[PDB]
Parts: structure tokens; C-alpha cells; sequence
């Protein structure tokens, strides 16, 4: 924002952007499948328990 | 639906300021295309008037 008058910064953005919400996404679906494995491991604690 | 027909002279450097989201004289302090802007651009020259 500082170097680039917006209008051209708009497209510069988007790729910080497209790039770091793409970013999440994949740290979220890591949760996901990752917190599937622990619900699936805390079962079996719960079924030991 | 509506449109507007908005037309004045400038000079024959200067047109290329007259880009939607662009600077320059002409497109910072006399008239400002916005930053969503559908509307044509119609220039011409007339020099012998």
C-alpha cells in the first residue's frame, strides 16, 4: 500500500491474499483431519475408561 | 438503466491520466473516475476548432 498507488496494489493483494487464505485453509483442514485422529484416540480412552 | 454522459477537453498529453484508478493532474484534483468504473472512454482530437 505504501509503494503502489492502489489501483495497481489491488492485484499485488490479491496474491498476499489468495496466498494466506489459501494458507489457512490448509492449517484448517490440517485441524480437521488431524482433531479426527484425537476424537478417534479419545474414544478409545473413553472406552478403556 | 441510466447512464451519464459527462464530457469536457483536456489535453492531448494528458488522456492517458484519464484511466479509472490511475493519477495525474486531470484524474487527481479536476475529475476522478471511480474505482469501479463501467463506462467508455471516448476521445478525440479537434485541433482545427
Amino acid at each position: 500500500l505504501s509503494r503502489l498507488d492502489k489501483v495497481e496494489a489491488e492485484v499485488q493483494i490479491d496474491r498476499l491474499i489468495t496466498g494466506r487464505l489459501q494458507s489457512l485453509q490448509t492449517y484448517v483442514t490440517q485441524q480437521l483431519i488431524r482433531a479426527a485422529e484425537i476424537r478417534a484416540s479419545a474414544n478409545l480412552a473413553a472406552t478403556k475408561m | 438503466t441510466n447512464v451519464y454522459a459527462d464530457s469536457f477537453v483536456i489535453r492531448g498529453d494528458e488522456v492517458r491520466q484519464i484511466a479509472p484508478g490511475q493519477t495525474g493532474k486531470i484524474a487527481d484534483y479536476n475529475y476522478k473516475l471511480p474505482d469501479d468504473f463501467t463506462g467508455c472512454v471516448i476521445a478525440w482530437n479537434s485541433n482545427n476548432l
